[PDB]
RNA sequence: CCUCCCGCUCGGGAGGAGGCACUCUGGGGGGACUGCCGGCGAUAAGCCGGAGGAAGGGGCGGGCGACGGUAGGUCAGUAUGCCCCGAAACCCCCGGGCUACACGCGCGCUACAAUGGGCGGGACAAUGGGACCCGACCUCGAAAGGGGAAGGGAAUCCCCUAAACCCGCCCUCAGUUCGGAUCGCGGGCUGCAACUCGCCCGCGUGAAGCUGGAAUCCCUAGUACCCGCGUGUCAUCAUCGCGCGGCGAAUA
């Protein structure tokens, strides 16, 4: 069989992925694909999956591991990496170059994640100023 | 719930929120082609970061357009599972998440009543809810006028969504017309050019005065 | 219930422990975990007036006692901060505090 | 071929509810709902599911953690109280319909207190979900 | 034999490398068996301050930084073949803690 | 006339008034409890000797 | 169903009406809707369904479940008022004991000249702190307790 | 390899051996510089557009604020010229006052419901703080809390549960099951002591408010908008100040 280990991080959900072959597994932090409660953001980590075909995903085992606080922020960790191991995978320019034509967000990150809450003078949130009305 | 899990069998093949194919509609003017995400696919929460660039939001999703100024309304207070709302309001004082929902059962009562894909009836209600014609209070060399100026395509756009997220949220007003069907409602009769749609009476107003002022 | 309490009487021979289970629990946690030294002087002075050595008028800075069914009938000094206001106990002031009875401002209309 | 891992929560929790009927060791006792109930409901519900529920998670929790204590379990529900036009602040549930519920499920030998201080399941725990887990999994395919 | 724990910290990044790295050089060659100087995390203390004692109009907020990093040894050799390592000179300025178990 | 000792003998077991500084000796004024007991004036003033680093 | 009524009566001659069971004796002053569900338990009924679907022998396993609530269950905490002016054990309150029970204490206070039922009658919280502009322009908190 | 469960015997999951791969931790090194390509510009400076690429043309966010001035602000933090007090404008003490209110405004929180409420279930973080201090876990108590007690001066233990989310169920737009003021009572907790003047828990009580004139403020992207989370100071008053991550735009 093969081991390669992959990461796919978006917004600080880090994912943790390995691609070895089987039989269609498809695990999350341990429990299946299906434990999830919002359908939404399952069909974000489906996308590339189909794109490639079931025909790979089939006869693939997938587990991955996403310890990042968004649900939709978990989704996404799980977007990337899936699309990087089956890149890794095949190994082919034909499954890179349409990722990258329909979407920069599995095989890019962000460039930025977050900023500080600035000192202010004296109010709530880093971007905001006390009310005036001395006018 | 069984019906849910067939959404995410649907969803996959490829088709918006579960069961509405991306084929079904062509946007047949060459004008709303470039500046409309109706050709590409799945999601619209997506965080593909816009206004990046010139254009960097003519490629948003139409639908994530919908959400994030059908989201818009709102201050201050906290919101949890609690006693706790409003805080996310009549337009999300609050956030996308939420928000996504109404939209999607919108789409469930918009695709209830007319049967047709509803990517067909919104994408038919952002080319007849933008007006055509605008009049800006305009001076230019100290001369005060009140002109003839034609509307962008993008701006087309941005009017059109817009007044449709402005119209319903007079409506939804402490009234039985939740957003989901206040918009839903809204909708078809934006997409009909309807006498009601608070939406079409912009619209004509707007290119009518502006006819006025030329 | 007139008079507060099973009797006026009965709860002068109940004190320690069986008032208790009666009381708020303010002025529970005020007689079980005890008063201060000052507090300690002013039992001699309705002990004096009740009986014995040359009663004084019991005078009182006593703002956080609440009125027990012994200290009932005594004429109470509680000084407002400038002055001493008096206060005739009654049976139907067991149960509140002491410094309610006195004022805190001199009261007039505002305006 | 599988675990509580397997089946979705909205799933299990009516399966293990019922089999908590069922079987028929663990009931609702009278003063549970009445009044001794969690922190506060804008309605107090007459409902055996009520209690089937608040058990049903229990082991669920038991299998993934070792020792989860009633301090854990008062904390792990979701769930707050007014304070006035001060915002809303995160408190725990009662701890009456948890510390019978482990005790009603110690009975049934479900739960077992270990001996380094805790509460982790038996085999007896652990098959009762493994075989409702089973018959849940097995039903999620038949259905489109 | 004696496993040791040399667990050392330092206010300042340049003080701590240099003593981690001076100890994992002289106590190589000798009758040592050293695990190598791992680092664990910076609890940087953040003290975040008002600046301006009017705290008066706009007043500009300093951001405070004390950062203590920990590196951390583990050793077999003696209570003898310790104290020979332990002559080095030190920053003014870096803990040496020493837990002896066998 | 007589009298006894006094050097302040009523209770200030805490809050406020039961601290004071080892720099401007105030108890209202600020009391930075790390082991560290000056107002927020003075720590200003203390701190590049401290070795606190102003960069954010 | 047990016989459609828009209008049974319900504790005396007040009304009960058609919203729910649980909402219809929240009205009722004395009667909450934390305490309405624990009568709905003793009596016997379905807490969800609709108000006015009720045979006349529902209607007097309330009345005497609220005379004495002490007698069936109910705890010493969870009925209306526990410990009563020093020495009523338990007691239930109604619209007439509640509108009684309350102007009592109160009349007992400004007899005795405190600094809680004076401060009842200039218009004012005793423990809520501010009188400084709140209840502005022109405005009041109505105190207690009814101004619909 | 080994212990436990389940099974359609295909196969799913946990523990410990075992293994440092991965995440991560903190110390060091490379990578972006208009380098290249086109257009505009005096072939210069520079601006625009393009390709490759994780990232681009101040990459992005802070700290970093000259000579001075408003006789701005503070001698009520300290330092200090001058003046004034001297059983006092000192000193000690208890109690009361700063928390008084017919009202006016400033800055904010909470809020006028179906994008909703109850109930249940499930999937998710980060900064931090923790010895008369954080407190596992076990027990009693409806709960607030009390009794017992492990670990921890810290990547190794604890606060700790994120919240928003979603799925099913009950409920079916009224000043209401909104909203929580006001008042009765029962009860905990700290301190000598919370009436004046603390917070929470339970039952009863259940006020204004159903989208707000003139006028006016804040901000330009991982930002605003939104949701919780921690810390300071610290017993206790936080709808505050500082700071963290989760969802994630409009227009320019």
């Amino acid at each position: 069989m093969r081991i390669i280990q992959t990461t796919g991080k978006r917004k600080t959900a880090i994912a943790r992925a390995v691609i070895r072959e089987g039989k269609g597994r498809v695990r999350i932090n341990g429990k299946p694909v299906e434990i999830i409660e919002p359908e939404i953001a399952r069909f974000t980590i489906l996308e590339p999956l189909i794109l490639a075909g079931e025909e790979i995903w089939n006869s693939v085992d997938i587990d991955v591991k996403v310890e990042g606080g968004g649900f939709m922020g978990q989704a996404e960790a799980a977007r990337m990496a899936i699309a990087r191991a089956l890149v890794e995978w095949t190994g082919d320019m034909s499954l890179k170059e349409k990722f990258m034509k329909y979407d920069r967000t599995m095989l890019v990150g962000d460039p930025r994640r977050t900023e500080p809450h600035k000192p202010n003078r004296s109010t709530k949130g880093p971007r905001a100023k006390r009310q005036k009305s001395y006018r | 719930a069984k019906p849910l899990n067939e959404r995410f069998f649907i969803p996959h093949e490829i088709k918006v929120m579960g069961r509405w194919s991306t084929e079904d509609v062509e946007v047949r003017d060459p004008s709303l082609k470039p500046y409309i995400n109706l050709e590409p696919r799945l999601l619209p929460h997506t965080h593909g970061r816009h206004a990046k660039k010139h254009f960097g939001k003519a490629n948003v999703h139409i639908v994530e357009r919908l959400i994030n100024k059908i989201m818009r309304s709102g201050g201050s207070h906290y919101k949890v599972a609690g006693h706790f709302m409003r805080r996310e309001h009549r337009s999300l004082n609050s956030k996308k998440v939420k928000a996504y929902e109404v939209v999607k059962e919108a789409f469930k009562i918009i695709e209830q009543r007319t049967g047709k894909n509803p990517i067909q009836v919104l994408v038919w209600a952002i080319e007849n809810a933008a007006p055509r014609e605008d009049t800006t209070s305009v001076m230019f060399g100290g001369i005060r006028y009140h002109v003839a100026v034609d509307i962008s395509p993008m701006r087309r756009l941005d009017v059109a969504l817009r007044n449709i997220a402005l119209g319903a949220s007079a409506k939804c007003y402490r009234n039985k017309m939740s957003f989901a069907e206040a918009l839903a409602e809204e909708i078809i009769l934006a997409a009909n050019k309807d006498p009601k749609s608070y939406a079409y009476s912009k619209k004509l107003e707007i290119e009518r005065i502006a006819e006025s002022s030329r | 219930f007139r008079y507060r309490g099973y009797t006026l009487e009965q709860l002068m021979n109940m004190s320690l422990e069986e008032l208790a289970r009666l009381f708020p629990a303010r002025q529970r946690r005020s007689l079980k975990r005890g008063l201060t030294p000052e507090q300690k002087k002013l039992l001699r002075k309705i002990r004096l007036a009740k009986k014995g050595k040359y009663k004084k008028p019991i005078r009182t800075h006593c703002r956080d006692m609440i009125i027990l069914p012994e200290m009932v009938g005594l004429t109470i000094y509680v000084h407002n901060g400038k002055e001493f206001v008096p206060v005739e106990i009654k049976p139907e002031m067991i149960g509140h505090y002491l410094g309610e009875f006195a004022p805190t401002r001199k009261k007039v209309e505002h305006g | 071929m599988a675990t509580v891992y397997d089946v979705p929560g909205d799933l299990l929790v009516e399966r293990v509810a019922q089999r908590l009927k069922e079987i028929p060791e663990i009931k609702p006792p009278e003063w549970a709902p009445f009044v001794k109930t969690g922190r506060h409901k804008e309605r107090l519900p007459e409902q055996e599911d009520w209690w089937y529920y608040r058990v049903a998670s229990i082991l669920r929790r038991v299998y993934l953690d070792g020792p989860v204590g009633i301090e854990r379990l008062r904390t792990y529900y979701g769930g707050r109280k007014n304070r006035g036009h001060a915002p809303e602040k995160f408190y725990k549930a009662g701890g009456s319909i948890i510390r019978k519920a482990l005790q009603q499920l110690e009975a049934a030998g479900f739960v077992e207190k270990v001996p380094g201080k805790g509460r982790v399941i038996t085999p007896k725990g652990r098959s009762f979900l493994d075989k409702i887990a089973t018959e849940l999994k097995k039903e999620l395919e038949e259905i489109i | 034999m004696q496993k040791a724990r040399i667990k050392i910290a330092s206010t300042n990044v340049r003080s701590l490398d240099e003593v981690a790295n001076q100890i994992k050089q002289i106590a190589e060659r000798t009758g040592v068996r050293m695990s190598g100087p791992i680092p664990l995390p910076t609890k940087r203390i953040r003290i975040t301050t008002r600046k301006s004692p009017d705290g008066e109009g706009s007043a500009t907020f300093d951001r405070w930084e004390l950062r203590v990093h920990k590196r951390l040894i583990d050793i077999e050799a003696d209570e003898r073949a310790m104290r020979q390592i332990m002559r080095i000179r030190v920053p003014e300025d870096v803990t040496i803690e020493i837990e002896l178990i066998s | 006339m007589a009298k006894a000792d006094y050097n302040k003998r009523k209770p200030r077991k805490f809050g406020k008034g039961a601290r004071r500084c080892i720099r401007c000796g105030q108890y209202g004024p600020i009391i930075r409890i790390q082991g560290l007991m000056l107002c927020r004036h003075c720590f200003r003033e203390v701190a590049p000797k401290l070795g606190f680093r102003k960069y954010e | 169903m047990a016989n459609f009524r828009h209008i049974v009566r319900v504790a005396g001659v007040d009304l009960d009406g058609n919203k729910q069971l649980r909402w219809a004796l929240t009205a009722i002053k004395g009667i909450g809707i934390n305490f309405a569900t624990m009568v709905c338990r003793v009596a016997g009924l379905d807490p969800f369904m609709k108000a006015g679907y009720l045979t006349d022998e529902q209607v007097k396993k309330i009345e005497e479940i609220l005379a004495d609530p002490v007698a069936h269950g109910i705890p010493r905490w969870a009925v209306n008022r526990p410990k009563d002016y020093e020495t009523g054990r338990d007691l239930h309150l109604i619209t007439a004991k509640l509108d009684m029970a309350i102007r009592e204490d109160i009349m007992r206070l400004r007899r005795i000249r405190a600094y809680r039922g004076i401060r009842h009658e200039l218009g004012l919280p005793v423990r809520g702190q501010r009188t400084r502009s709140n209840f502005r322009r022109g405005q009041t908190v109505g105190v207690s307790r009814k101004k619909k």
